[PDB]
Protein backbone atom coordinates (compact mmCIF):
# COMPACT_ATOMS: atom_id res chain seq x y z
CA UNK A 1 0.00 0.00 0.00
CA UNK A 2 3.26 2.31 -0.08
CA UNK A 3 4.51 4.37 -3.44
CA UNK A 4 7.65 5.13 -2.63
CA UNK A 5 9.59 7.23 -5.72
CA UNK A 6 13.47 7.40 -6.05
CA UNK A 7 15.10 10.47 -7.32
CA UNK A 8 18.24 11.67 -8.96
CA UNK A 9 19.06 14.53 -11.20
CA UNK A 10 22.65 15.11 -13.43
CA UNK A 11 23.74 17.82 -16.03
CA UNK A 12 24.48 15.51 -18.83
CA UNK A 13 22.12 7.94 -26.11
CA UNK A 14 22.15 7.53 -22.31
CA UNK A 15 25.31 8.39 -20.54
CA UNK A 16 27.60 5.35 -19.61
CA UNK A 17 28.24 5.77 -15.58
CA UNK A 18 27.13 4.84 -12.21
CA UNK A 19 24.76 7.19 -10.38
CA UNK A 20 22.88 6.18 -6.99
CA UNK A 21 19.25 7.08 -6.61
CA UNK A 22 18.43 8.40 -2.81
CA UNK A 23 14.77 8.31 -1.82
CA UNK A 24 12.44 11.02 -2.12
CA UNK A 25 9.09 10.60 -0.82
CA UNK A 26 7.02 7.73 0.64
CA UNK A 27 3.35 7.67 0.61
CA UNK A 28 0.50 5.82 1.79
CA UNK A 29 -1.42 5.66 -0.77
CA UNK A 30 -2.34 2.45 -0.83
CA UNK A 31 -4.79 2.49 -4.08
CA UNK A 32 -4.27 -0.46 -6.55
CA UNK A 33 -1.66 0.25 -9.97
CA UNK A 34 -1.31 -1.51 -12.72
CA UNK A 35 -0.73 1.01 -16.10
CA UNK A 36 0.83 4.66 -16.16
CA UNK A 37 1.44 7.93 -18.54
CA UNK A 38 3.03 10.64 -18.92
CA UNK A 39 2.13 14.25 -19.16
CA UNK A 40 3.79 17.31 -21.36
CA UNK A 41 3.44 20.58 -21.28
CA UNK A 42 3.08 22.28 -24.88
CA UNK B 1 -56.61 17.09 4.84
CA UNK B 2 -54.21 14.59 5.97
CA UNK B 3 -51.01 17.07 4.31
CA UNK B 4 -48.58 18.65 7.15
CA UNK B 5 -44.76 19.86 6.70
CA UNK B 6 -42.97 17.14 8.63
CA UNK B 7 -39.92 20.02 9.34
CA UNK B 8 -40.94 21.73 12.24
CA UNK B 9 -38.86 24.19 14.28
CA UNK B 10 -36.90 23.46 17.31
CA UNK B 11 -37.03 27.54 18.64
CA UNK B 12 -35.22 27.80 20.98
CA UNK B 13 -35.19 30.56 23.54
CA UNK B 14 -33.07 31.71 26.72
CA UNK B 15 -36.04 31.06 29.00
CA UNK B 16 -36.45 27.63 28.29
CA UNK B 17 -36.02 24.52 30.59
CA UNK B 18 -32.97 22.87 30.75
CA UNK B 19 -33.84 20.07 28.60
CA UNK B 20 -35.12 22.51 26.09
CA UNK B 21 -31.97 24.09 25.66
CA UNK B 22 -29.72 23.89 22.63
CA UNK B 23 -27.12 21.05 23.31
CA UNK B 24 -24.37 20.79 20.40
CA UNK B 25 -23.11 17.25 20.02
CA UNK B 26 -19.75 15.70 18.16
CA UNK B 27 -20.10 12.00 16.87
CA UNK B 28 -16.49 10.36 16.37
CA UNK B 29 -16.44 7.27 14.54
CA UNK B 30 -13.53 5.13 14.24
CA UNK B 31 -12.76 3.04 11.32
CA UNK B 32 -9.68 0.47 10.63
CA UNK B 33 -8.86 -0.88 6.96
CA UNK B 34 -6.61 -2.07 4.45
CA UNK B 35 -4.33 1.33 4.91
CA UNK B 36 -1.28 2.25 6.98
CA UNK B 37 -2.98 3.26 9.84
CA UNK B 38 -2.15 6.98 8.79
CA UNK B 39 -4.12 8.49 11.96
CA UNK B 40 -2.34 7.59 15.68
CA UNK B 41 -1.90 9.44 18.92
CA UNK B 42 3.46 9.92 21.53
CA UNK B 43 5.25 10.93 24.74
CA UNK B 44 9.23 11.13 24.37
CA UNK B 45 11.76 11.85 27.38
CA UNK B 46 14.66 14.19 27.14
CA UNK B 47 17.87 11.96 26.31
CA UNK B 48 20.69 10.57 28.84
C1 LIG C 1 -4.67 -5.23 -8.15
O1 LIG C 1 -4.69 -5.14 -9.57
C2 LIG C 1 -4.26 -6.33 -10.25
C3 LIG C 1 -4.25 -6.01 -11.72
O2 LIG C 1 -3.39 -6.87 -12.46
C4 LIG C 1 -5.17 -7.48 -9.89
O3 LIG C 1 -4.75 -8.66 -10.58
C5 LIG C 1 -5.18 -7.68 -8.38
O4 LIG C 1 -6.07 -8.74 -8.01
C6 LIG C 1 -5.59 -6.37 -7.70
N1 LIG C 1 -5.55 -6.50 -6.25
C7 LIG C 1 -6.64 -6.60 -5.49
C8 LIG C 1 -6.40 -6.69 -4.01
O5 LIG C 1 -7.78 -6.64 -5.97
Amino acid sequence: GYFKIYSKHTPIDLPQGFSALEPLVDLPIGINITRFQTLLAL
Amino acid sequence: FNCYFPLRSYSFRPTYGVGHQPYRVVVLSFELLHAPATVCGKKSTNLV
